[PDB]
């Protein structure tokens, strides 16, 4: 029944004053590109920057196992969009956030999918 | 000048002097270029090396197989891999390796020497940027480096398609003359060095279209002697001015045909289509790779 809980234990680590992970790997890119959170290359757009997936994730970073059945990482070989106010932490974005399975977009920061109904346009 | 290119190539006539080895005396040497906000100085290399690459005939098929050495780093990350995964198509196949244990982005990574990486299949494209911590320690006369340039040279000759290219990391010390000499055996070659490195004594020595053959005979010891006087006469300003403009970085998917012709079947027209970057020649069987251990108490 016992499980480490790497999430949880960085989390507290950051409440506590601790210095985030470092040395996440950030890519030159135009910041022209979609603002998608997780990408096959990198699409930040003017309010975001873009990073190797592998170095944001705290399981591959930490070198312990992924938290679901397969293992399977959705960071890994991918780019990971973060926006600028928070990419002195990319680890601590990406568990403390989720993507939308609609539109791609970061919960938050991006996804438009619960704003009201736009009066529709020409 | 020079300063708004990702970097500078050896010129031609460089390759036919006959120049006598020496100390690599850079005048730029010391300074640093202004790196982007937040941005490591290997991402920045290798977005030059990819961008002068983008410039070269380089085959790129679908299904294209790329084998980075040397990618890890004392972060335990691989800044190199994510750009060259970044620079590749999609559908690359990005496998990379290093002596010590790292977190990378590319399909699958060994730990362990490059002398330990056997693989069944050819590659398509090799990068290197192995460089071992003891040339900098350690002073020595400066002959030819036997460690892993030798693994370089054979993985070359018996697991490169014809048509692949590389692209392998040396410096005034780190350098091996058996790999100068196999240049020859590339329809063309050439010493690249990042504008964002250019205090440095280091190059990549890229060789365009395999041809498992030589086209021409190279002395390894006049060649690096040939490359240090270019180093020591044209000073290279350093420059971070490419890195800003990433709107043509991706490498373009020229799906070059692949063909597994025999060594009997390879004439002039076929040597003639690897030398434009429009064929590569292997088999596509299963990718299939491993590191060895070695066992002991
Ligand atoms: N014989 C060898 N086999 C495999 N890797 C090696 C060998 N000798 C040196 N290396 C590696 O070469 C690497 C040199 C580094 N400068 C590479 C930096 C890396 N390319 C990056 O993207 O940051 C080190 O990580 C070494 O462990
Ligand atoms: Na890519
Ligand atoms: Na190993
Ligand atoms: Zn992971
Ligand atoms: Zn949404």
């Amino acid at each position: 029944a016992f499980a480490v809980d790497a999430a949880k234990a960085y989390k507290d680590y950051l409440a506590s004053g601790g210095q985030p992970i470092t040395n996440c790997v950030k890519m030159l890119c135009t910041h022209t590109g979609t603002g998608q959170a997780i990408t096959v290359t990198p699409e930040a757009n003017m309010d975001q920057e873009s990073f190797g997936g592998a170095s944001c994730c705290l399981y591959c970073r930490c070198h312990i196992d992924h938290p679901n059945p397969k293992g399977f990482c959705d960071l890994k070989g991918k780019y990971v969009q973060i926006p600028t106010t928070c990419a002195n932490d990319p680890v601590g974005f990406t568990l403390k956030n989720t993507v939308c399975t609609v539109c791609g977009m970061w919960k938050g920061y991006g996804c438009s999918c619960d704003q009201l109904r736009e009066p529709m346009l020409q | 000048s020079q300063a708004w290119q990702p970097g500078v190539a050896m010129p031609n006539l460089y390759k036919m002097q006959r120049m006598l080895l020496e100390k690599c005396d850079l005048q730029n040497y010391g300074d640093s270029a202004t790196l982007p906000k937040g941005i490591m100085m290997n991402v920045a290399k290798y977005t030059q090396l990819c961008q002068y690459l983008n410039t070269l005939t380089l085959a790129v098929p679908y299904n294209m197989r790329v084998i980075h050495f040397g990618a890890g780093s004392d972060k335990g990350v691989a800044p190199g891999t994510a750009v060259l995964r970044q620079w590749l198509p999609t559908g690359t196949l990005l496998v990379d390796s290093d002596l010590n244990d790292f977190v990378s982005d590319a399909d699958s990574t060994l730990i362990g020497d490059c002398a330990t990486v056997h693989t069944a299949n050819k590659w398509d494209l090799i990068i290197s940027d192995m460089y071992d911590p003891k040339t900098k320690n350690v002073t020595k006369e400066n002959d030819s480096k036997e460690g892993f340039f030798t693994y370089i040279c054979g993985f070359i000759q018996q697991k490169l398609a014809l048509g692949g290219s590389v692209a392998i990391k040396i410096t005034e010390h780190s350098w091996n003359a058996d790999l100068y000499k196999l240049m020859g055996h590339f329809a063309w070659w050439t010493a690249f060095v990042t504008n964002v490195n250019a205090s440095s004594s280091e190059a990549f020595l890229i060789g365009c279209n395999y041809l498992g053959k030589p086209r021409e005979q190279i002395d390894g010891y006049v060649m690096h002697a040939n490359y240090i006087f270019w180093r020591n006469t044209n000073p290279i300003q350093l420059s971070s001015y490419s890195l800003f403009d990433m709107s043509k970085f991706p490498l373009k998917l020229r799906g070059t045909a692949v063909m597994s012709l025999k060594e009997g079947q390879i004439n002039d027209m076929i040597l003639s289509l690897l030398s434009k970057g429009r064929l590569i020649i292997r088999e596509n069987n299963r990718v299939v790779i491993s590191s060895d251990v070695l066992v002991n108490n």
